[PDB]
């Protein structure tokens, strides 16, 4: 169960796992939807959406193989499962359909209808969604003017600006030899490492990923859609995380698991956890929590979600959350360090671990191209187990002091207090 | 404020052993005769504070049929205690009636709230 | 222009710097 | 750990916790510090006070002069 | 040099309102004398100070 790497053109990464019986040989790509400019916006989805159909139709016909696809923000991941003993097959098909040709896919009906269904498939999700929608919107709004916030599906009058020509141009300029490794995640061990380089498996136009200008920024605002006809409320604080390849990665991670989830219509929710949980269920304050902190290549962000049914408490929601958060850098329970360490612990282990060798295989391309080698989780463990009540009131001090906050909640949000009494207390405390 | 787990503490070891038990149990009785809730209709049951969250939770487990002939309890003590009279010696409650039930719906609170708010003050554990 | 389309807002940023110097 | 995790407890006053005190102390001593050079300042000086005013700082209060 | 040191030197409340009591302190003595002086030298010959020493002989 080692990941092995080299450098032949395209990289190569494995990890063999006897555990499932499913192999999933793969193909991921270091830029997806942030290298690219606001104007051309949904061209990755629509790569997506003619795979998974018209691929998706070929291949079961042809032999026995599902596929997949996915996209965060520079992610073209795009994984091909398959039984234990015949990958060889979909590295055949990878390259008979995927890379070239790319004229037969790109019809003309099966192009519109595509674009039909992605424009259905956006318009629904902006209409019924809401946690995704205002997810979206704090990324827009944390990144304005800069090649991070666009979404990854995009918008109704950005695709509606698209036909072959720019798809194409993209295919060209994104679908080059420099950043694509070629994962091989399931329970295959060499074959990958072999067969990966043949004839001629190998992407057009060779070259180099168009480097962007600008790289990122951070600036506090708001995107919110207030709207009374829907019944709940939702918001979404940040602070800016920590950037991958950072050697604040893991304590960022802990700080945001000593909050945690939250989910107010559980048995075994309401009771555990820390100060703020008793602190909110003397009402009903909330109905839930989700902490978070992602992280990009170009910089990260340290999240933060709730859908409260309540509409007129929810500045003391937001005043319990960043009272805890204003704390959090004045004085930490060595128990309360322990207890993040062990959830954490168990979280990654789950994560890393899951049965499905999809995600194993997108975790995998996701560290081969931006760190350039895989950290195995033991060396993950043993650089927690470290990690001491020091290390993380230095993060929190640096990240959580008098910083900008980007907030963009859909809803009912009325009675949100629009600016200063949500960030100007973040540090009122004597510290 | 004082929690019922000291009481029962100090209450099992004082009726426990023999010769204090003999020596005390004797004027409990005539101090409670003496009070005086017994005549005018209250039962111990009834008489403490009820304020305070823990006896809330106390008060919300109750079943139904105690929790109504509290309420008769209680307004009757109310009514007379307005008009100056006692109640007619037959109606009082007697010696063997005044038998505590909303002692273990507290007791068992208590205890939950105590060992859950020691519970955060928890260590690194070894 | 979609929702996500903020509005040039280069009138007024401080482009230049946008660091704790500000804050300071 | 196999088999139970034997905690143990902490000194509390229901709600206050040892280690809170010790992460609070030295914010309070320089707390306490700022507040009485605060009642410091507002107070000018009284007949009396010059009596302590006029030796705390010589580069800064030389006044004395009719 | 507004680095992060003045931040970190900002980021204490009570070191705050410590540095501005003390800021208030010295700004209260050094501009009391500084007004005094200046309304003082700016009339030579009105204020009593130079009069008492001109009469004196
Ligand atoms: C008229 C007043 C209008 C201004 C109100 C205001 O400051 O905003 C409300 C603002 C909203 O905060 P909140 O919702 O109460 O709680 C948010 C956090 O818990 C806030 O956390 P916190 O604990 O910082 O809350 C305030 C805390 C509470 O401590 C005190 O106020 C100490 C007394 O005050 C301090 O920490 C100030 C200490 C320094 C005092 C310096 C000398 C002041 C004279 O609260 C304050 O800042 C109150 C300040 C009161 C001080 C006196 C103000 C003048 C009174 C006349
Ligand atoms: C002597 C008088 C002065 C005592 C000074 C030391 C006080 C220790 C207890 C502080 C309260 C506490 O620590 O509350 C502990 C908990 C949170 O702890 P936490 O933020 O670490 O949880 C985050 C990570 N676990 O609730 C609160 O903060 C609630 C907010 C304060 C409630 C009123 C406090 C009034 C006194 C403030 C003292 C300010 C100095
Ligand atoms: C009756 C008269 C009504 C007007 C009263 C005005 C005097 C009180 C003002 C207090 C403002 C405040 O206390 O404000 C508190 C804000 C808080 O910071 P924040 O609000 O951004 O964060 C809020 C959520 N965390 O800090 C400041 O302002 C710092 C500047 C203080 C300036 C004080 C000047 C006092 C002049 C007195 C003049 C004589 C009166």
């Amino acid at each position: 169960a080692e990941v092995t790497q080299l450098s032949n053109g395209i990289v190569v990464a494995t990890e063999h796992n006897p555990s499932a019986h499913t192999a999933s040989v793969g193909v991921v790509f270091g830029s997806g939807a942030a290298n690219e400019n606001p104007y051309n916006n949904g061209v990755s989805n629509l790569w997506k959406n003619i795979f998974l159909s018209k691929e998706n139709s070929a291949v079961a016909a042809k032999e026995g193989l599902a596929l997949s696809s996915n996209i965060s923000r520079d992610f073209q991941s795009y994984i091909v499962s398959s039984l234990p003993g015949s990958t060889d097959k979909s590295l055949d098909f990878l390259n008979q359909s995927f890379i070239q040709q790319k004229a037969n896919l790109l019809s003309s009906s099966n192009f519109e209808a595509t674009k039909k269904s992605v424009l259905k498939q956006v318009q629904d999700f902006e209409e019924n969604d809401h946690p995704n929608r205002v997810l979206e919107h704090l990324h827009s709004t944390a990144f304005q003017n800069t090649p991070l916030s666009l979404p990854t599906r995009g918008t109704l009058e950005s695709l509606e600006n698209l036909v072959v020509a720019d798809l194409e141009s993209f295919a060209n300029n994104h679908f080059l030899n420099s950043n694509a490794v070629v994962v091989g995640t399931g329970n295959i061990k060499h074959e990958d490492l072999v067969n990966s380089i043949e004839s001629k498996n190998l992407s057009l136009q060779t070259g180099t990923k168009p480097v962007l200008k600008k790289k990122a920024a951070f600036l506090g605002s708001e995107v919110r859609l207030r709207d009374d006809t829907l019944p709940k409320a939702w918001i979404s604080l940040a602070v800016e995380g920590e950037p991958v390849n950072s050697p604040n990665y893991f304590v960022a991670k802990l700080a945001a698991q000593i909050f945690g989830s939250y989910n107010a219509f559980e048995p075994a929710s309401r009771l555990q956890g820390i100060k703020l949980l008793d602190n909110i269920q003397e009402y009903q304050l909330c109905d839930n929590f989700n902490h978070f902190s992602l992280s990009y290549k170009d910089s990260g962000l340290w999240g933060f979600s709730t859908a409260t049914r309540n509409v007129t408490m929810i500045d003391d929601l937001i005043h319990f959350t960043l009272k805890q958060w204003n704390r959090l850098t004045i004085s930490v329970t060595d128990t309360e360090v322990e207890r993040a360490k062990s959830l954490l612990k168990l979280q990654l282990g789950q994560l890393y671990e899951s049965g499905n060798p999809v995600n194993d295989a997108n975790l995998l391309g996701a560290e081969v191209l931006i760190k350039g080698s895989k950290l195995s989780l033991g060396e993950a463990f043993k650089k927690i187990d470290a990690i001491t009540v020091k290390d993380v009131k230095a993060w929190a001090g640096k990240r959580l002091w008098d910083q900008d906050i980007a907030i963009a909640g859909t809803g009912q949000i009325e009675g949100l207090l629009d600016y200063m009494r949500i960030r100007s207390d973040m540090s009122m405390m004597r510290w | 404020p004082q929690s019922f787990t000291s009481i029962a503490r100090i209450g099992d070891y004082i009726l426990k052993s023999p010769v204090l038990s003999k020596l005390c149990v004797p004027v409990a009785n005539q101090f409670i005769n003496l009070a005086g809730y017994k005549k005018l209709g209250l039962k111990f049951d009834d008489l403490i504070a009820e304020e305070n969250p823990i006896m809330q939770t106390a008060l919300r487990r109750l079943p139904e049929d105690e929790s109504y002939a509290r309420a008769y309890r209680i307004i009757r003590a109310h009514q007379t205690e307005l008009t100056h009279h006692l109640l007619p010696r037959n109606e009082w409650i007697k010696a063997q009636e005044d038998v505590p039930y909303l002692l273990p719906y507290i007791l068992e609170a208590e205890a939950a709230a105590k060992e859950k708010d020691e519970l955060d003050n928890i260590e690194v554990s070894k | 222009k979609s929702t996500y389309r903020t509005p040039n807002f280069d009138d007024v940023l401080k482009e230049n710097n946008d660091a704790d110097k500000g804050r300071s | 750990y196999t088999s139970h995790l034997s905690s143990k407890t902490g000194l509390h006053f229901g709600r206050l916790s040892l280690r809170s005190l010790t992460a609070y102390a030295p914010n309070l001593m320089l707390w306490g510090g700022a507040s009485m050079l605060g009642l410091f300042v507002f107070t000018e000086g009284w007949p009396k006070f010059q009596d302590t005013l006029y030796k705390k700082i010589p580069l800064l209060g030389p006044t004395l002069e009719d | 040099s507004f680095s992060s040191l003045y931040k970190t030197f900002f980021k204490r409340n009570a070191v705050f309102v410590g540095t501005i009591f003390a800021g208030a302190f010295v700004f209260q003595t050094v501009f009391d004398t500084a007004i005094t002086s200046w309304y003082e030298n700016h009339n030579k010959g009105k204020l009593w100070k130079d009069v008492k020493a001109r009469i004196a002989a």
